[PDB]
């Protein structure tokens, strides 16, 4: 047999066998359901809709969403997704591989022993595991150290990895994703002063975040030159209807990255938070960290962010040695494709859980057992 | 969102947690290996009271 | 006239003329400024807020900490914060009494010859001392001999001093501090996954650590317990909002003291910092300290230490000598209160700076003429 | 939308405007909407009976109590946004955590919609609702509240601190409109 992994990494979830190159298709993890009476009666009523179907039908549904920061928020919705993905795009039964999860670091253990129970329960599957993020990242970068920025559509991250071992220690959190960064956005966007606010509406702005985002070189610099010219402006249409114009607004929403004043926090900002990390962890490591330094996902795609990165750490570096970033094409779909890797090593046939340990413990074998 | 959150995260999270970590399996091991005191001294009152 | 002492021993700061009891009050020394635009026209913008009066305001002040490790971050800051205490709490002026400072031992000389510096051109002030924490413990508990353990705030310490001197080679200085240790509780929180950081978030950890902490007796057998029972969990309550209840995540806390994995270093850790302190000491002496053994201030709070410390020296002792250690009700004020004391004796009116010195030679005259 | 399953109707923006005036004599908060609906079966004092500006008397049911329902409730006219009460505690939420008692005890309301009896009380009941029963909560109700604003408007006015703080001629001949957004909020 084979052997199957599910990135629940969020946004759209991509799920696929270990050595295809990518999986076979992604999903938002968008939840849905109806807002009015069903008045055709010649349609059957479904209560619920998730994926491109509801991203189709999505006008009358009304969307949950069922992670908040990086946190599943409701169980069920959950199954009602995972058994959908399954069935309908795998065309695939519990029994019939391994699987693996895909997991933000350091946070609640409910998410490790309900995920496990439901899915050694509800589902049944020969083995299970849930992995986090950065080992993923460093083996599809294959760079054995290393420390990675991923801010996906879920909670951010800064990891250093050493060579074969984690620190957890050194490792900061961060609930800054680009979702509410999004939200953030209306909040702007009502100067220029068209303005809808309910989730597909909210949904709408990734397209916007996709083509018209752009990162700042120089703030104040941006600024002189936003006050010189409208080449900064650019010409979009509503998805349907209305074209639509927007100066400035695209990039001041990444400097939020920078400065979370914007919606207001204070942790000092991923390139501050980062070498704050650094000067938690040891002295000698650093300058290989100064080499390697890898970034990934959701907030990554925007072009120029690993430039002012640059300029930021040449700032707080001591000039005098050695800095690089790695930008690789294929952030986004990153994660997933490291856990075919790690699917492929014959090792987690050493590691992985299975149902038998779930049958004489419990759930608390993961966290011992896992990371 | 205050019924549909906090269905769940009010009620399960609640009860959290039970382990004998792993980590603590770690903290464990590299105490073990960082009594400097247990390892060395033992070692030396072993050898030296042997004294022919 | 009379003579005057300030405590700068970190957390609340702690002053009092010679021979009161305990000082007048205390103040945490937290500074703070705004976060957000002032909307208030009304309003009196104050762009500084410290001591009980931020406490009260704390929530769109941001905190800075104006000393790390024990070391002082800023100076003019720490310039704010005394004027403060002199005139608000104090109603004194700079002429008025002798002035007694109080420092973290074996640390670079920057604090002695600023802070002199300082309040010597800034405050004009009679005659100035700065004293090593071990010996105001030591006149305090009145044990001519010992060692001291006192984790306050700050950097945290082993001193063994004999009668009458010091043993500077002997000494280990440590930064392990409460403070840093709560830091570390919100990586375990998120366990739980009730979670917030900032730095009045961070603060607020400091009541759950006055009220809820208690030391591990043996930790295996703990876990056996947290296995068995629900006792061990405590229900507490936001400071306002939620009602939260804790489990082992309280106890896990001190054992950070004895194993400092959980952010991990190496130094083995209080005990085995002691005994190895003592090693270093020479043979004879030992059966006095073995006797004379004494704690003090933030950590020591905790119930039980003492216990499983002598549960320890137990360990590493030759059980054959009697052992056995002080823990005085009042630690957490015992350094103000020796430092009273040391005010008393008329010895250092032979002893302190005058102005003249000051004069006449640079800070330069503190190293030589002070411990 | 309502009216017309009494059925008199008519509709421009006079005959809409006609309405107001219902609305400050005819409406009355909904304490609980079940329980409105049960007394609704039974009784009729609930229904009360009102002129014409001119012309007909006329006589409204449910339909007045019914109205404010919106406010927690905008199905009736159909939006997602979870109403006023749940968009506080949220704005709440949002909010940090150690302020959030004061705003427990400070709760203040004015204007329109305000004016209707009773608002504050189910609002108190929502809050209850939704808050840890635990801590204190209440609301502020002044009489004034719909002239509140200028009112507050007056006192601003009063202090010397805005000749600090006005626009002068001077700057809006030196800059543009693009001064304000600077220099006010
Ligand atoms: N074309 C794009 N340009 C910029 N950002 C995008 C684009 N497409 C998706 N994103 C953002 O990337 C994230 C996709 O989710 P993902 O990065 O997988 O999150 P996670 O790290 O939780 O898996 C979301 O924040 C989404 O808005
Ligand atoms: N009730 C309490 N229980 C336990 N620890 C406390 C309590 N109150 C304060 N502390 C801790 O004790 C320390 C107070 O500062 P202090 O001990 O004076 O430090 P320093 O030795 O630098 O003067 C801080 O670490 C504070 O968090």
């Amino acid at each position: 047999t084979t052997a199957l992994v599910c990135d629940n990494g969020s946004g759209l979830v991509k799920a696929g066998f270990a050595g295809d190159d990518a999986p076979r298709a992604v999903f938002p993890s968008i939840v849905g359901r109806p807002r009015h009476q069903g008045v055709m009666v010649g349609m059957g009523q479904k209560d619920s809709y998730v994926g491109d179907e509801a991203q189709s039908k999505r006008g009358i549904l009304t969307l949950k969403y069922p992670i908040e920061h990086g946190i599943i928020t409701n169980w069920d919705d959950m199954e009602k997704i995972w058994h959908h993905t399954f069935y309908n795009e795998l065309r695939v039964a519990p029994e019939e591989h391994p699987t693996l999860l895909t997991e933000a670091p350091l946070n609640p253990k409910a998410n490790r022993e309900k995920m496990t129970q439901i899915m050694f329960e509800t589902f049944n599957v020969p083995a299970m595991y849930v992995a986090i993020q950065a080992v993923l990242s460093l083996y599809a970068s294959g760079r054995t150290t290393g420390i990675v920025l991923d801010s996906g559509d879920g909670v951010t991250h800064n990891v250093p990895i050493y060579e074969g071992y984690a620190l957890p220690h050194a490792i900061m959190r961060l609930d800054l994703a680009g979702r509410d960064l999004t939200d953030y956005l209306m909040k702007i966007l009502t100067e220029r002063g068209y303005s809808f606010v309910t989730t597909a509406e909210r949904e709408i702005v990734r397209d916007i975040k996709e083509k018209l985002c752009y990162v700042a070189l120089d703030f104040e610099n941006e600024m002189a030159t936003a006050a010189s010219s409208s080449s900064l402006e650019k010409s979009y249409e509503l998805p349907d209807g209305q074209v639509i114009t927007i100066g400035n607004e695209r990039f001041r929403c990444p400097e939020t990255l920078f400065q979370p004043s914007f919606i207001g926090m204070e942790s000092a900002g991923i390139h501050e938070t980062t070498y704050n990390s650094i000067m938690k962890c040891d002295i000698d490591i650093r300058k290989d960290l100064y080499a390697n330094n890898v970034m990934s996902g959701g907030t990554t795609m925007y072009p120029g962010i690993a430039d002012r990165m640059q300029k930021e750490i040449t700032a707080l570096a001591p000039s005098t040695m050695k800095i690089k970033i790695i930008a690789p094409p294929e952030r986004k779909y990153s994660v997933w494709i490291g856990g075919s890797i790690l699917a492929s090593l014959s090792t987690f046939q050493q590691m992985w859980i299975t149902k038998q340990e779930y049958d004489e413990a419990g759930p608390s074998i993961v966290h011992r057992k896992c990371f | 969102x205050x019924x549909y959150x906090x269905x769940x995260x009010x009620x399960x999270x609640x009860x959290x947690x039970x382990x004998x970590x792993x980590x603590x399996x770690x903290x464990x091991x590299x105490x073990x290996x960082x009594x400097x005191x247990x390892y060395x001294x033992x070692x030396x009152x072993x050898x030296x009271x042997x004294x022919x």
